[PDB]
């Protein structure tokens, strides 16, 4: 219980990283379709 | 391969979301 | 869409950098 | 002590690490897909 | 606390490593975004 | 620059894997 404020910051930090990774997932998935659309345009 | 990776990622993030809730509930039981 | 995602990501990472400094500071006080 | 939260945090860290590693694999595939297109497009 | 200080230190350093990994991936993702846009300009 | 980023990312992930093992070891040690 001494490390209470630290643990709280750690847990909030893990949600910060999770939200960042999820937002990157959405962007990565846009780039996946962007590449697929270009591949169709060539082929 | 791409679709297998998309599936894997979303499963891992689902698991991380469930763990985030459990951690926040365990943190609350110490009074945050 | 691309631009709102890049903006969103960069704000989340800045928020994580702020929290990283706070956690590192509190790890010092605890130590 | 607070073992149960700490166990969950460590598990959570592995979850995040595993997700980032999977994203890297996918990012590597998109890097090559772009290079292949640049080779066909210039 | 006084026990788990070592684990707390490792967790905090672990979060910095994850954060730095995610930030590097964002720079790479940013590059792949522009690479796609440059190709779209040459084909679309 | 793409090469330098892939190298840096993999280096950080290997570093994070080493600390994950270290953290799991230390968690196990917290037992008796």
């Amino acid at each position: 219980v001494q490390a209470r404020q630290l643990l709280s910051g750690i847990v909030q930090q893990q949600n910060n990283l999770l939200r960042a990774i999820e937002a990157q997932q959405h962007l990565l998935q846009l780039t996946v379709w962007g590449i697929k659309q270009l591949q169709a345009r060539i082929l | 391969e791409i679709e297998e990776l998309e599936k894997k990622i979303e499963e891992l993030l689902k698991k991380a979301e469930e763990q985030q809730k459990k951690n926040e509930e365990e943190l609350k039981k110490l009074e945050k």
